[PDB]
């Protein structure tokens, strides 16, 4: 399944988070690096939610929800896509 | 701000490290805070963290980071 | 190859274009359509250029170079990027 | 505005339908303009088109947005 990520430029390369998964952050030096790191972050994060009994995120929303997300505008965020297979 | 600095600020705010798992040369740490039904997942080490990330981290942790 | 894309809302879903590829437009309805349809529009466009023997678009900029693009601000668009490979 | 009206505005600006192309999500219409070594590739058919897209179409093709 294709997931949206919000990413931001750093000195090393990029970092960001899943806008649908509160608290799930990741980073990488190249786009290939940060997509790998994001998948890793995803897996570690979902398993923690399930272990703790916290709400699990839902699949990606309507495109309007991302186009209207002020976090992109605020800090020089870019929308990316990662394939994740649970 | 480095990954490690951000983690310590979260600990100061009462977030607790659950452990960390091996990764693309680095790792990811998860944190939870008693009474909060959120997880924070961070890559480490990172020498620099974007203001975009920090801003979102502020929202999840409910504190300022500066 | 990494290509920046600009994304805007329609009633239906979204549309947009490749800022580094004049004339290359795309659209869709669901979140999953964004990267998929962007990539198909690219394939259609480049193949047409090559069929006619027209000049190919100049190489794409790094996505973060478009972060302050007034076209995004003026009509409520967001900056994305897709990875394109044969 | 729909795909059809945009195409006719492009024709008003001297562009011609080159042909359709079909891939694994929907179809596309390509256009060309005599004496110009460029292509316009449009998603088709669409019931609505963003002001963002239209502004760029004007930028590249010189249509009226009216």
């Amino acid at each position: 399944m294709i997931y949206p990520i919000f990413i931001f430029k750093t000195v090393e390369g990029f970092d960001g988070y899943f806008p649908d998964i509160d608290g799930c952050f990741f980073a990488g030096n190249t786009f290939a690096d940060i997509s790998k790191n994001a998948e890793e972050a995803f897996a570690v994060h979902i398993e923690a939610l399930m272990n703790e009994g916290f709400p699990l995120p839902s699949p990606p929303k309507d495109p309007h929800r991302y186009i209207d997300d002020p976090r992109l505008k605020e800090e020089g965020g870019i929308l990316g896509f990662v394939e994740i297979d649970p | 701000m480095e990954s490690g600095e951000l983690i310590k600020r979260l600990e100061d705010a009462g977030w607790q490290i659950r452990g960390g798992r091996k990764t693309n040369s680095g790792s990811h740490v998860t944190l939870c805070k008693p009474g909060v039904r959120k997880i924070i997942t961070l890559p480490y080490p990172r020498k620099d963290i974007s203001k975009g990330l920090l801003r979102q981290a502020q929202k999840i942790a409910g504190i300022k980071l500066s």
